[PDB]
């Protein structure tokens, strides 16, 4: 086709930004955009190219954006051999003939600083990596093989060393008839690889079959479960792990573990007529017991095992770490009880869950380094609660708080309450609290020592939208950190719209970096200007919604 | 690694 | 005035059903199917000449992974991922109903072990559907209460 109106900008970081867009229709269910983004402040035009096409395989995206030359980072880095800066970007997504699954979820920059830089639209400067994945799979009704590979690249310069499996294969299969059993297998080939040349490289062979007997009535429910979990582990390049580690990394490692989990569900009903006319009020006890033997895995090191969030939903989660590096023994039960309340017409309208784990004997992985802030292992050691409250059609509230007896603290927690008269018209406050012992617990030490780290989360968000005369929309939005008393996000935008285009005027001031040398956060402020032509579609919409997604923490409806 | 005397199917602590 | 639920979750006219998706071999509806057999629930091909049956047709399925609290230098700290699912049950007699569910979930990000947490990530992806299924169970009385009405 032809140009796109252009559109302008001005950042803290690039001065004035032009943009002069181009579309290319080069085909029926594939085109393409070429873009000249002059830059002052680095003095030249950053070309980028977009591609989309639909195909039987599925619909994709790619991005290529490329910058011959740089002044600002040619100033800080002297002695690089070119200041030149690209990303590229691919985004598919497909399934032919209801059983071939294809996906693709790439991103390369040159520098772990471009997303610092520029322009935020598959990355964000609140990114911490870029994810490289790709993945083929055939799935029918009780079975499904997918072959994948996974690569991180880290952008901080605190430890560049990371592991990616290359490349790893998943085999789930399942069988629901076997008498009154239902049973499956899971089955997995991964091989672990470290960009250093220095760190252990693992292949793992994993099978885990499991057995499960069901019982269910109008009231109650009861399902046994009994698993095997068989890993291979051939690790490689451990020499140099072994030469500064008391403990030692074996070549082939063999682990064997059951597990016996079960759970059981109550149901109890009740018209509560003291609060509302046919209100109804449903009371649901849940207990599950989980029983896994001890395996000394401290001779298997760690490559994508990690501590897991518990909430209310994950209390009854079989598992304490993701992957199958560390599976830390257990002899536990849960137990939670949800309350719900559904009104005349047996919509639910309020619900709250409570639940606990208690430990009969400690979880020990045989390799365990987490630093707790006291010595509890037995008891009633993990607490979990949420609730969700619709007070109207337009008012709605979700709270959610898990504590630790551990950490002798509130480990999470976090609240919103939002109302929404429409699209356009809409109010919501949200809170998000992380102790700084939790963040010292479950992350590097390096985050523990940091002042940027170590304060944790305490963060208060406040979002507002607001149209009017039918053809003006403002939307505002503002994170404030309340442990530095400092504002990390703020947003303003105004946008006009009228019946053959729409103009749009937008700012944001956030969170962009630390300055290491005076120990202090960097601020990026943008304001840039934007108009669009309309008439060609049956959009007719404000603006307002992805308005409010520009900034860094965009905007989530809660109902 | 293991022990000296170890079961593979053995539900108890340290492969018993 | 509490007494155990004497109703089955599932209605007893939705006792015999038919499952369509667009997605048949995906986990949605692997679930979905999952959820209605534990619940009792027959389940029939999209051809089956049996009428008057209700039939629930499975929506787009969306998932959103955004942050939700950042650090003292910008970067990510908590994301929150969103999953919303829509689906119509057809009662072939009176109408189609529409149904949805949402999901909210959140993880503690970590560069240093990033591939750990795309698998944590995945395994949180593996529960919330479960989830969202059970979200749609829950939405079956109503749709009998938003029958008789009528
Ligand atoms: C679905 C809900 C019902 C599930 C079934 C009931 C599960 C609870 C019984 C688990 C059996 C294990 O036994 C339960 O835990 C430990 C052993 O593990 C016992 O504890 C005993 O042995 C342990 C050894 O581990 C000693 O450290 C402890 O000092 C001693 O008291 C508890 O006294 C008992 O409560
Ligand atoms: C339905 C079950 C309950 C969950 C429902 C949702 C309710 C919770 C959401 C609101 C969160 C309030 O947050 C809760 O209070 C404050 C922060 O506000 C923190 O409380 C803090 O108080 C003081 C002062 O800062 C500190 O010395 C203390 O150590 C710390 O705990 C809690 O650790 C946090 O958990
Ligand atoms: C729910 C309501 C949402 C709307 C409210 C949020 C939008 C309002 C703007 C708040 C942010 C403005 O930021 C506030 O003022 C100016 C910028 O204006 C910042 O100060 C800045 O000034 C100029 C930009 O003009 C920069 O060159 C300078 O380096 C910086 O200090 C202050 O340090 C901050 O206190
Ligand atoms: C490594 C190992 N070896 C044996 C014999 N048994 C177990 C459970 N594990």
């Amino acid at each position: 086709s032809g140009f796109l109106i252009p559109n302008a900008k001005y950042t803290t970081t690039n001065y004035f930004e032009f943009y002069l867009p181009y579309y290319w229709n080069i085909a029926p269910n594939m085109d393409a955009t070429i873009t000249p983004h002059y830059m002052h402040r680095r003095g030249n035009i950053m070309w980028e190219n977009e591609f989309r096409y639909l195909s039987q395989a599925g619909a994709g995206l790619m991005e290529l954006d490329y910058l011959p030359s740089d002044k600002v980072y040619e100033d800080e880095h002297p002695n690089d051999d070119s200041s030149r800066r690209w990303l590229f970007y691919w985004n598919h997504s497909g399934v032919m003939d209801q059983v071939w699954r294809f996906n693709v979820d790439y991103t390369k920059v040159s520098d772990p600083s471009y997303f610092n830089d520029f322009d935020n639209k598959y990355g964000s400067s609140t990114d911490g990596y870029a994810t490289q994945k790709f993945s083929v799979g055939y799935a029918v009704q009780n079975f499904n093989a997918t072959v994948s590979t996974k690569q991180f690249q880290v952008f901080s310069e605190q430890n560049t060393s990371s592991y990616s499996a290359e490349p790893q294969l998943d085999v789930n299969y399942y069988q629901n008839d076997v008498g009154p059993f239902d049973t499956r297998i899971y089955g997995q080939a991964v091989h672990f690889v470290n960009t250093r040349d220095d760190m252990p490289e693992a292949t793992r062979v994993h099978l885990e079959p499991t057995i499960n007997l069901p019982l269910s009535n109008n009231w109650g429910s009861i399902n046994t479960e009994a698993k095997f979990l068989a890993t291979h582990y051939q690790q490689t390049n451990l020499d140099w792990y072994n030469s500064r580690n008391t403990t030692k990394l074996d070549e082939s490692v063999n682990r064997v573990m059951p597990q016996f989990k079960v759970d059981g569900k109550m149901v109890f009903e009740r018209d509560m007529e003291m609060l509302a006319p046919g209100y109804t009020q449903t009371l649901e006890p849940r207990a599950q017991y989980l029983y896994v033997p001890y395996r000394d895995q401290s001779d298997i090191y760690n490559y994508d095992s990690s501590l897991l969030q518990s909430d209310y939903s994950g209390l009854f989660r079989d598992r304490t770490y993701g992957g199958l590096d560390r599976i830390a023994s257990a002899n536990q039960v849960t137990t939670g009880v949800t309350s719900r309340i559904y009104d005349d017409a047996a919509v639910e309208r309020f619900n709250i869950s409570v639940g606990q784990i208690y430990y009969f004997t400690e979880s020990r992985t045989g390799d365990d380094n987490i630093t707790w802030e006291n010595d509890d292992k037995t008891g009633s050691l993990v607490w979990a609660g949420d609730t969700y409250w619709r007070i109207s059609e337009r008012w709605g509230l979700r709270g959610g708080i898990q504590y630790d007896t551990r950490l002798d603290n509130v480990a999470t927690s976090n609240s919103s309450i939002e109302y929404r008269r429409d699209e356009d018209r809409l109010v919501q406050l949200n809170y998000h609290y992380a102790s700084p012992e939790y963040i010292q617990a479950t992350l590097p030490k390096y985050y523990s020592t940091a002042e940027q780290y170590k304060n944790g989360i305490s963060q208060v968000g406040a979002v507002a939208s607001r149209p009017i005369a039918d053809r003006w929309s403002i939307v505002g939005a503002y994170y404030y950190d309340t442990n530095a008393n400092k504002q990390a996000d703020s947003m303003l935008g105004v946008q006009y719209s009228s019946c053959c285009y729409a103009i749009r005027v937008g700012y944001e001031r956030k969170l962009n970096g630390w300055d290491n040398d005076k120990q202090h956060a960097v601020y990026d402020n943008a304001i840039g200007f934007n108009i669009e032509l309309r008439g060609l579609s049956s959009n007719y919409g404000l603006g307002t919604q992805e308005m409010l997604r520009s900034n860094i923490l965009p905007y989530q409806n809660t109902l | 690694a293991c022990r000296a005397k170890c079961d593979w199917f053995s539900w108890l602590d340290d492969c018993a | 005035g509490w007494h155990l639920r004497d109703t089955t979750q599932v209605p007893s006219t939705m006792k015999v059903m038919i499952l369509d998706s667009g997605d048949p071999n995906g986990p949605l509806s692997r679930a979905v199917r999952n959820q209605l057999r534990l619940n009792g629930v027959e389940l029939l091909d999209k051809e089956t000449t049996r009428k008057d049956v209700p039939s629930l047709r499975l929506g787009k399925v969306s998932i959103a992974k955004d942050t939700a609290s950042v650090f003292r230098n910008g970067q990510t700290a908590e994301y929150q991922m969103i999953m919303t699912v829509n689906a119509t049950v057809l009662i072939p007699g009176r109408d189609i109903y529409p149904i949805s569910a949402k999901v909210f979930r959140s993880f503690f990000d970590n560069p240093q072990m990033a591939l750990a947490k795309d698998n944590e990530q995945d395994m949180i992806v593996k529960e919330m559907y479960d989830r969202a299924a059970e979200q749609l169970i829950r939405k079956l009385p109503s749709i009998r209460a938003a029958d008789i009405r009528s």
